[PDB]
């Protein structure tokens, strides 16, 4: 692992600047964030200035989606097995409330619980729901 | 006495394994205490007679307690509500410690497991309420059985449980 770079960064930061919330973010985003973890996909959409309104679109989504992800994957008992990782809930796939190996784990566990796409995929949404207010 | 005593007889596919006694410490923890002593002593019409380990983790520790499910996704205390950890004053400090099993904060409803190990890191995560007796051998017995994801390899079963006094 290597957090997202300022290289990457500044694209995605290009992109929202010049096309606003136009159809082709959407591609964009997907291709500047491959393999991201939880971290960097709130890395990118932290650099974002402004777009307070639309930001805030995003996570009404992104805790929509954080809630029914818990909803369909009920807790297990605990205590957790000694080795074992805890399965991931909502918060934890949106990078709120788990750590970065803990991403990583999961990305690389067997088989995956790929939370950064989990998580990639609820952003996704939400850029949808920007993209059809917007334009 | 203030702290009661309960016992369980262990039973593998049907066969008696033994007797392990449990001291509980309602001096400490009273509330989850008279759980575990009610659901051992089947007064409120259920409990834990019957019921099955159903998660047994060698080195770790032996899990049981569901009598509504069998598997892990059941319980019920004898609150007609989970209840909240009541404290964590007491300590996994090694084997024979008889602690809350739980699906997160304040959620404990009749699952409790029993260590087989010192198990420090789950201080302040599952409410310890009471410590093995007699039998400490039937539960290294018991761990014979389990495996690395807790599944058994036989029918653990509660054949019989109830208050000593």
């Amino acid at each position: 692992h290597q957090a997202i770079s300022p290289r990457t960064l500044n694209a995605w930061v290009k992109v929202v600047e010049e096309k606003a919330f136009s159809p082709e973010v959407i591609p964009m985003f997907s291709a500047l964030s491959e393999g991201a973890t939880p971290q960097d996909l709130n890395t990118m959409l932290n650099t974002v200035g402004g777009h307070q309104a639309a930001m805030q679109m995003l996570k009404e989504t992104i805790n929509e989606e954080a809630a029914e992800w818990d909803r369909l994957h009920p807790v297990a008992m605990a205590p957790i097995a000694p080795g074992q990782m805890r399965e991931p809930r909502g918060s934890d796939i949106a990078g709120t409330t788990s750590t970065l190996q803990e991403q990583i784990g999961w990305m690389t566990h067997n088989p995956p619980i790929p939370v950064g796409e989990i998580y990639k995929r609820w952003i996704i949404l939400g850029l949808n729901k920007i993209v059809r207010m917007y334009s | 006495m203030v702290n009661p005593t309960v016992f369980f007889d262990i039973a593998v596919d049907g066969e008696p394994l033994g007797r392990v006694s449990f001291e509980l410490f309602a001096d400490k923890v009273p509330k989850t205490a008279e759980n575990f002593r009610a659901l051992s002593t089947g007064e409120k019409g259920f409990g834990y007679k019957g019921s099955c380990f159903h998660r047994i983790i060698p080195g770790f520790m032996c899990q049981g307690g569901d009598f509504t499910r069998h598997n892990g996704t059941g319980g019920k205390s004898i609150y007609g509500e989970k209840f909240e950890d009541e404290n964590f004053i007491l300590k996994h400090t090694g084997p024979g410690i008889l602690s809350m099993a739980n699906a997160g904060p304040n959620t404990n409803g009749s699952q409790f497991f029993i260590c087989t190990a010192k198990t420090e890191w789950l201080d302040g995560k599952h409410v310890v309420f009471g410590k093995v007796k007699e039998g400490m051998n039937i539960v290294e017995a018991m761990e014979r059985f389990g495996s690395r994801n807790g599944k058994t390899s036989k029918k653990i079963t509660i054949a019989d449980c109830g208050q000593l006094e």
